[PDB]
């Protein structure tokens, strides 16, 4: 116990450290050289963003909450952090959706949208990913209490209030993950199937990498809220503590399978860490 | 990086034909195969419009709806060189022709110098 402690705060702290020193250097790269500066990468330089406010604040706050076995902060600062977390979180997902769709269009029509696409588009595209995320998730949890007329949440624990009522569960999770998920999948089968054998080969191989990191990090809390939504006592706290984790992990992995992924990006990254 | 020069740029009549060729420099661990590449022609004023693209990896022709059926565009997958041949040009075709290069989905893209085509009659 006296060393388990310590071990949970390393592992965790250096998860979120290498997050964030990750993003930095994503957001660093792109500025310091000039030739990766396409309107491509400016969904990157926002999905490193937010991942980058994931990798800060939501994962240090959440691994003080695992730690301490409690919320200590206070109500005001919880509904802060939650709301903070859950609208920067979405804000990544719908990044991913836009970048998703940015690829599709560069995929089927490969002389006139890479023109026609503007970076006052790209700049668009990103205000309205994050507005939605704001719109969709900050006013429901905040404002929640004042609604119903008590606090749901314990003195202890810091959790949304919301989900207690599973009508608005379901409503806001598909909105997040579901939709998104149905949406980025069949698109990025169009694009597979119609763009393209090493040309044809690599493209299932990045599309399946993107995917499946996007599935097993975004698809355990959204169907374990599901499950808690039905039954108070049905899910314990450890495997909740495991399926945030997975969430936020996402936000460690998103400069491999978009950034890392592409073969300048890290030899960029080379020359920042080796000075 | 890499620098993208063309050739061919020149005066000719109504009817006449020209070969465009773009050159790539040497690249470090990106093969050439890994990109796709396409000529773009941009007229005083006017937007830059592109008129076709080539995937020398596999070989696929995309044309643009304006320049289909007179351009026609291939490579030398081992000298690293592609050439756009454009034949029957009418003097609406007066533009700059630059060479562009894009990683899939456009990462590592590359813009060239270009050169002036000039029909005239
Ligand atoms: C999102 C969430 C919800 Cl919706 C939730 O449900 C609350 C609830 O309905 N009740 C009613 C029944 N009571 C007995 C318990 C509270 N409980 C937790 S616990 C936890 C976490 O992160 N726990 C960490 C410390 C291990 C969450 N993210 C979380
Ligand atoms: C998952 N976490 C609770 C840690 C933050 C959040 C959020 C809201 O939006 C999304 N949920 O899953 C997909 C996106």
């Amino acid at each position: 116990k006296t060393f388990e402690v310590v071990f949970i705060v390393l592992v965790a702290g250096s998860l979120s450290l290498v997050t964030i020193i990750g993003n930095i250097l994503v957001m660093v790269s792109i500025k310091v050289n000039r030739h990766l500066q396409t309107v491509n990468n400016y969904f990157l330089f926002s999905l490193a963003c937010a991942d980058l406010i994931i990798g800060v604040f939501s994962m240090n706050l959440y691994t003080l909450y695992t730690v301490i076995g409690y919320w200590p902060l206070g109500p005001v600062v919880c509904d802060l952090w939650l709301a903070l977390d859950y609208v920067v979180s979405n804000a990544s997902v719908m990044n991913l959706l836009i970048i998703s769709f940015d690829r599709y269009f560069c995929v089927t029509k490969p002389l006139t949208y890479p023109v026609k696409r503007t970076t006052k588009m790209a700049g668009m595209m990103i205000a309205a990913a994050w507005v939605l995320s704001f719109i969709l998730w900050a006013p429901a949890i905040l404002f929640w209490q004042f609604i119903v007329g008590v606090r749901t949440v314990e003195d202890g624990e810091c959790y949304i209030q919301f989900f207690s009522n599973a009508a608005v569960t379901f409503g806001t999770a598909i909105a997040a993950f579901y939709l998104p998920v149905i949406i980025m999948t069949v698109l990025y089968w169009h694009i597979s199937r119609a763009s393209k054998p090493s040309r044809e080969k690599k493209v299932t191989r990045t599309i399946l990498a993107i995917l499946l990191a996007f599935i097993i990090t975004w698809a355990p809390y959204n169907v374990m809220v599901l499950i808690n939504t039905f039954c108070a006592p049905c899910i314990p706290n450890t495997v909740w503590t495991i399926g945030y984790w997975l969430c936020y992990i996402n936000s460690t992995i998103n400069p491999a399978c978009y950034a890392l992924c592409n073969a300048t990006f890290k030899k960029t990254f080379k020359h920042l860490l080796m000075c | 990086q890499v620098q993208l020069q063309e050739s061919g740029g020149g005066l000719v009549q109504a009817g006449d034909s020209l070969r465009l060729s773009c050159a790539a420099s040497g690249f470090d661990f990106d093969n050439f195969d890994d990109y796709a590449i396409g000529w773009f022609r941009q007229a005083p004023g006017q937007e830059r419009e592109g008129v076709s693209c080539i995937d020398p990896s596999d070989g696929s022709t995309i044309y643009a709806d304006s320049a289909k059926g007179r351009f026609t565009i291939s490579s030398d997958n081992a000298e690293n060189t592609v050439y756009l041949q454009m034949n029957s040009l009418k003097p609406e075709d007066t533009a700059v022709y630059v060479c562009s290069a894009w990683t899939l989905f456009h990462s590592d893209e590359y813009w060239g110098q270009g050169t002036q085509v000039t029909v005239s009659s």
